[PDB]
């Protein structure tokens, strides 16, 4: 069945530091890929729904790209309110598999 | 604004039965698909079930196929998930999720099919576990 | 009354769910279910022709 891989597993950054997250799909999914962030102890929140469409209410700083098999997330100016696990999920499939989950912390 | 709440989860004997419930408000509950997902410690998220707006069509993951049973009641704006023969591998935080777009539009069999959804709103999950 | 209902489409094998407002005078309840399950008036006598 379809499965997803997300890398880097974990990384460290700081306020204003630039880093990126990426994930791949075992099979083509066109562009039906969403991104989520979850603070410790809270429920996950939607950040990007389509491969490159940002969610309403989220700062315009956020952006994404990719199509077909590979996708990437770019946080740009990391501020103190961007430090939480980022999950890569793919839809348009029976299981709706999630990513391994990547946590970004302060260096 | 869309508010979700879930209750009924808790400790249960292994291999027994349990019932999970979820209530919602602030939107037309009779026009949005509902999904149930879990978050085990360490291992990432995992979707376990889904139900249509009218509560007729149901789908589950192979890990819980046949053991679980999802249902809803549009009159009371409530959602439920019956558990039977649960095991120790099912311990996790169950979240009551709702799709991003309503079921209006073209469809083949059930009103919400032929469309791709995502979990836009999530309720504060409830812990579920089993032990002696 | 804000009513929602199923409807046919140009594709015989496809169906669609739509919604539209209807004046209460042009709606009659089936009485089998309350608070929903409404029916267009004069539907049990003839099919009206859209002007
Ligand atoms: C467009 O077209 C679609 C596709 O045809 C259509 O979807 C279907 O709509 C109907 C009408 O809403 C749905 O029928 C209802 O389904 C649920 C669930 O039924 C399943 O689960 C039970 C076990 O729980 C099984 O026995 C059953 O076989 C199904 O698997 C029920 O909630 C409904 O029954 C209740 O309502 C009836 C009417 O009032 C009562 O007579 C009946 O006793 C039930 O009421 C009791 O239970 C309620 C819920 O707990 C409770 O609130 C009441 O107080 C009471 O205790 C009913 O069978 C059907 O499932 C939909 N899906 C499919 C695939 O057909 C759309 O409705 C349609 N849309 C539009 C806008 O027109
Ligand atoms: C078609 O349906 C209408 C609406 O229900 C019926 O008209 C009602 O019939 C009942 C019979 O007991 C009367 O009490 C009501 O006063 C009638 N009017 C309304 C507005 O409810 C009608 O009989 C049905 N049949 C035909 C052939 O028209």
């Amino acid at each position: 069945d379809i499965q997803m891989t997300q890398s880097p597993s974990s990384l460290s950054a700081s306020v204003g530091d630039r880093v990126t997250i990426t994930c791949q799909a075992s099979q083509g999914i066109s562009s039906w890929l969403a991104w989520y962030q979850q603070k410790p102890g809270k429920a996950p929140k939607s950040l990007i729904y389509k491969a490159s469409s940002l969610e309403s209410g989220v700062p315009s700083r956020f952006s994404g790209s990719g199509s077909g098999t590979d996708f990437t997330l770019t946080i740009s100016s990391l501020q103190p309110e961007d430090f939480a696990t980022y999950y890569c999920q793919q839809y348009d499939s029976a299981p709706f598999s999630f990513g391994q989950g990547t946590e970004v912390e302060i260096k | 604004e869309v508010h979700l709440v879930e209750s009924g989860g808790g400790l249960a004997t292994p291999g027994g039965s349990l019932r999970l419930s979820c209530a919602a408000s602030g939107f037309t509950f009779s026009n949005y698909w509902m999904n149930w997902v879990r978050q085990t410690p360490g291992k990432g998220l995992e979707w376990i079930a889904s139900i249509n707006s009218a509560g007729g069509a149901r789908d589950y993951a192979d890990s819980v196929m046949g053991r679980f049973t999802i249902s809803r009641d549009n009159s009371k704006n409530t959602l439920s998930l019956k558990m039977n023969s649960l095991r120790t591998e099912d311990t996790a935080v169950y979240y009551c999720a709702k799709v991003d777009e309503d079921d209006y539009g073209y469809f083949s069999i059930v009103p919400g099919d032929l469309k791709k959804y995502y979990f836009k709103y999530w309720g504060q999950g409830v812990q579920v576990t089993v032990s002696s | 009354k804000n009513c929602s209902f199923n409807m046919t489409t140009e594709l015989r094998d496809k169906r669609q769910k739509v919604y539209s407002l209807f004046y209460r005078l042009d709606i009659v309840p089936i009485n089998e279910s309350q608070g929903s399950e409404y029916r267009l008036i004069n539907c049990n006598t003839s099919a009206c022709t859209q002007a």
